[PDB]
RNA sequence: GUCGACGUACUUCAUAGGAUCAUUUCUAUAGGAAUCGUCACUCUUUGACUCUUCAAAAGAGCCACUGAAUCCAACUUGGUUGAU
RNA sequence: UGACGGAGCCAGCGAGUCUAACCUUGGCCGAGAGGUCUUGGUAAAAACUCCGUCGGGGAACGAGGAAUUCCUAGUAAGCGCAAGUCAUCAGCUUGCGUUGAUUACGUCCCUGCCCUUUGUACACAC
RNA sequence: CAUUGGUGAGCAGCGAAGGAUUUGGUGGAUUACUAGCUAAUAGCAAUCUAUUUCAAAGAAUUCAAACUUGGGGGAAUGCCUUGUUGAAUAUUCUUCAAGUGUAACCUCCUCUCAAAUCAGCGAUAUCAAACGUACCCCGUGAAACACCGGGGU
């Protein structure tokens, strides 16, 4: 009374649990922020809370401008810029040749906030960090940073440019 | 159950779905005896599967035969068709093989027609 | 053979099918062997292709009539028949037997209560070539068909100008050797499987002084087909006219036989559209 | 393609002129385990002689041939499904 | 659904070839109440539903 | 009749900045969490094993003795003072 | 190879929200278009089996001369039903089914057409 | 009217101190029957041990051996093969070199079907209910050919 179609008896390897490669086997809408306009952001009000990326520093520097001092000329309020932790782990792995910047990144009117990352890569601590609160005002001068933030609505970009700084997209240029 | 067994006569676009079961010996073709089919003059067409072997081989059995199809002569030739198939079909599963063999000599000698469909597919010269 | 016959059509359309998609790397192999032969650059998408260049190294040992004639065109003779459409009248039953001369290998079997797929499931059995089946209105012969059995093409034919070879005169009978052919004025693609479907009608390899000549001549759409005789004088050569005179239209063509009704329509004659009397072969 | 003696020649191609992948192929039976089924029950012939190695290779021209093995109880079965048996053939 | 017909291979045997039945026309019939469980009610169930 | 020259028209060609996994320690980096001889209970996943449905098909076959289950026949008990 | 009237039973293809007529008297309603009703005229399965009854033309014409062509089995022929598929046909065409034979099926004598006249291929034989 | 469908009541008929279905286990067959054991010309079978040993005979490729490998390409390090360096007195050991040498080891292929199911979708259809049209009936109401509800065909 034996089966028909007998088999030996051998390892599936598409359904057996014991194999490495197949050990493996609620939406999220995050609300548009309760401060966000269209496109207006009608919460920043003087004085701006800025971050600042390493590239900000170097562009800095060559452009003969103070932080603080020169940020007030393009921005015309009172603004209090602050380095994030991993902004300064930049400007510390930059090296020797640009350590007059960090020099100048360290001052006492320059705050720092720290941060919860595992990782130095700031231009992406950054807009994360602006996504969830949307207050800050991004002050930075990398080309994909830009980019990755003038598609987030409502947060003014910052960049030196000749003289000055310029600010993007404020409302309240004037 | 009911031992029966089924058959069926082809002529010219005439089918002949005959059931053969064990009874009492009474022959119906579409509800109806068959003392009583239409040709008049052919009637005896289809007694040749009675009366070539023998009318006691259908003491103890039933032909229902219902048919479609064909004309008033090609129904004819179905009715036989599958009369001589449906009783040479029953000796060979409910009743003795000897029989079968007898029979299938019957319907042989006097008409072969009776059991393969003569088939007049054309011929190209 | 029921099942067999119908299997190897299944198989042909998947070796055709197959085709149509490597005609596109039929067409890169070409590129290869040239740039091998003379010629530096080589294009992108043919470049970064380590498949077909992995592929070549075999594919570099490869290479007309019709596909459904390839494998007899010159080795067996035509058997072919034609018949007649159905309680034909006498003038049209003539004209079939003109047919019967006009072609080499050819019978007539009257048709009368034959179904159209037993006359065909009747003949594909038997084995022959094609098929010709008329048509007729009030004895002036009509329509045409020829149509290759092993699940080969069909191809309707309007026939208009006709001049059956029984009103002229007893002149005599036929010379009913194998003829020479002229096809002209077939230069579309679609031109050259009439030629391939209608050539393939007549028994192959002539011989070079064989003194009947058939010709199939295309002025202005209508394929014109007459039957002649000529013999070579000193100078000129002379003709004479014997059977008959068409005028000659297909105006569709299936890939099956005449039997199947739904195969694949290769050709068709649109009658109703805006550029339909401008285009030829259209 | 001459490259296909190369390329497409894996042994899944030949692992499917088998028997029993031919009766799935062909709508035989259901599945490619029950075909296997009725080859070792015996079902299943070639011609004239019943074939019995599941594991037997077909050729393209012998792949019109299988059929049910005559008067068996499962081509009795298809026979009723169309209500045209016909038991003088003992079908 | 006329080119299956052409090519229906009448060797193939589906298991589901019981419980469908054919009528005598040839096209086959399912029945109204189509369940497994409502065909048609024992003498045990009608002494009970009467 | 076809192929050049020129003109026109379209198609196509370059990317960069990080992070992690890749060496039986170590992918090159110190900005990083994993060194323990286990005893219980809960929960989940997968596999056999016995029956088994869609639903069949085939029986390593035949006899002899002993054992069991179901279904009536029979008998007994309860039952219109009410069995199901 | 009749004429009529009942009774008997037999098919197979076919199913696009698409399948279908003209002319006329008259009423009523309506601003009209038209609506509605009225009225008359003109066009437009069979053979088969069974029973009952019956026994010149309205001039051309009582089955078609010489000649002449087609035709070998589900064929000739008889019968009706259907559809109208980009050509072709509606003065008809093509399908489908029913009933279904006679006479050849040989021979190159005649009338035509054709082939060959190195045996080349390999035995043996001629 | 027909069931060639399911259930279930009865009768004729067959009917020797009962009948039918299903199944567990063991035995005898499934080829043609000359006994068990061991150290076997004999002994045991209550047992071979305080005779179980000696003697005899017995050593080939002077060191043959993957007839056994899925297919392409490679093989650093291995291993094999040959060549060589160096030491012990032709072999042994050692060092380096080379092999369209490789059944170690890298790599791509040897899977992705002229397939079938299940799930979505959903038609020809079907059963029921409601709703719509006409028609009589009943309640409510004083009553409306009711402009209120309801029932019925
Ligand atoms: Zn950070």
């Amino acid at each position: 009374t034996r089966k028909f179609g007998l088999v030996k008896r051998t390892l599936n390897t598409k359904k057996d649990q014991r194999l490495k490669k197949n050990q493996e086997n609620t939406r999220n809408i995050p609300q548009v922020s309760s401060a966000l306009f269209f496109q207006y952001n009608q919460a920043i009000k003087p004085p701006y809370q800025v971050l600042i990326d390493t590239n900000f520093i170097n562009f800095s520097i060559q452009k003969k401008v103070d932080i603080v001092r020169g940020m007030m000329d393009c921005l015309l309020a009172k603004c209090n810029p602050l380095i994030t932790d991993c902004v300064m782990a930049e400007l510390e792995k930059l090296g020797p040749k640009y350590r007059i910047a960090l020099k100048l990144a360290r001052d006492p009117r320059i705050k720092r906030l720290s941060c919860s990352h595992k990782g130095t890569y700031a231009d992406d601590c950054l807009v994360h960090r602006v996504l969830q609160h949307k207050c800050y005002i991004v002050a930075t001068n990398d080309a994909g940073l830009k980019q990755r933030i003038r598609k987030i609505p409502g947060i003014p970009l910052m960049s030196v440019g000749g003289h000055a700084y310029v600010i993007e997209k404020l409302p309240d240029v004037f | 159950a009911v031992p029966s067994v089924q058959t069926f006569g082809k002529k010219k676009s005439a089918t002949a779905v005959a059931h053969v079961k064990a009874g009492k010996g009474l022959i119906k073709v579409n509800g109806s005896p068959i003392t009583l089919v239409e040709p008049e003059i052919l009637r005896f067409k289809v007694y040749e599967p009675l009366l070539l072997v023998g009318l006691d081989k259908f003491s103890n059995i039933d032909i229902r035969v219902r048919v479609t199809g064909g004309g008033h002569v090609s129904q004819v030739y179905a009715i036989r068709q599958a009369i001589a198939k449906g009783l040479v079909a029953y000796h060979q599963k409910y009743v003795d093989e000897q029989s079968k063999n007898e029979l299938k000599k019957a319907f042989t000698s006097y008409d072969r027609t009776l059991l393969i469909a003569d088939s007049r597919r054309p011929e190209p010269k | 053979m029921l099942r067999r016959q119908a299997r190897e059509r299944r198989e042909y359309l998947y070796r055709k099918a197959q085709e149509l998609q490597d005609s596109q790397l039929q067409q890169k192999r070409q590129i290869i062997k040239q740039a091998l032969a003379q010629g530096k650059p080589l294009p992108k998408e043919l470049a970064e292709d380590e498949s077909l260049q992995k592929d070549f190294r075999y594919d570099q040992s490869l290479k007309q009539v019709d596909d459904e004639y390839a494998a007899t065109s010159g080795i067996m003779d035509p058997r072919i028949i034609v018949t007649t459409s159905r309680d034909p009248s006498t003038r049209l039953s003539q004209f079939a037997k003109e047919i019967k001369l006009l072609f080499p290998n050819a019978v007539r079997l009257n048709r009368g209560n034959y179904v159209m797929p037993n006359l065909v499931d009747a003949c594909k059995k038997s084995g022959t070539t094609d098929l010709v089946v008329l048509h007729e209105h009030r004895g002036v012969p009509t329509s045409l068909t020829i149509s290759h059995f092993p699940h080969g093409p069909t191809a309707q034919f309007s026939l208009h100008n006709v001049v059956m070879r029984h009103d002229i005169i007893n002149a005599g009978n036929q010379s009913e050797v194998n003829p020479h052919l002229i096809f002209d004025n077939f230069t579309t693609a679609l031109g050259k499987r009439v030629v391939c479907i209608l050539k393939h009608l007549f028994n192959a390899g002539p011989k070079k002084d064989s003194e009947r000549v058939i010709t199939f001549a295309n002025r202005g759409d209508f394929i014109s087909v007459r039957q002649h005789v000529y013999v070579r004088t000193r100078e000129g050569v002379e003709i004479a006219e014997v059977g008959p005179r068409f005028e000659m239209r297909l105006f569709e063509l299936r890939l099956g036989t005449l039997e199947n009704k739904d195969a694949d329509v290769e050709w068709q004659l649109r009658r109703f559209i805006r550029t339909a009397n401008k285009k030829d072969y259209l | 393609k001459i490259s296909d003696l190369e390329n497409k020649v894996t042994v899944s191609a030949i692992c499917r002129r088998r028997l029993p992948v031919i009766m799935h192929r062909l709508k035989m039976a259901e599945t490619i385990q029950d075909a296997v089924k009725f080859i070792e029950q015996g079902h299943v012939r070639v011609g004239p002689n019943l074939i019995n190695d599941p594991a037997y290779l077909v050729t393209r021209n012998m792949e019109d041939y299988v059929t049910w093995v005559d008067n068996s109880k499962i081509k009795k079965t298809l026979l009723r499904y169309r209500n045209q048996i016909d038991d003088f053939d003992f079908s | 659904l006329r080119e299956k017909a052409k090519e229906r291979n009448p060797d193939e045997y589906y298991h589901a070839m019981h419980s469908r039945k054919t009528d005598a026309k040839g096209l086959l019939i399912s029945s109204r109440h189509g369940d497994e469980e409502d065909e048609s009610l024992s003498m045990d169930q009608v002494k009970l539903l009467k």
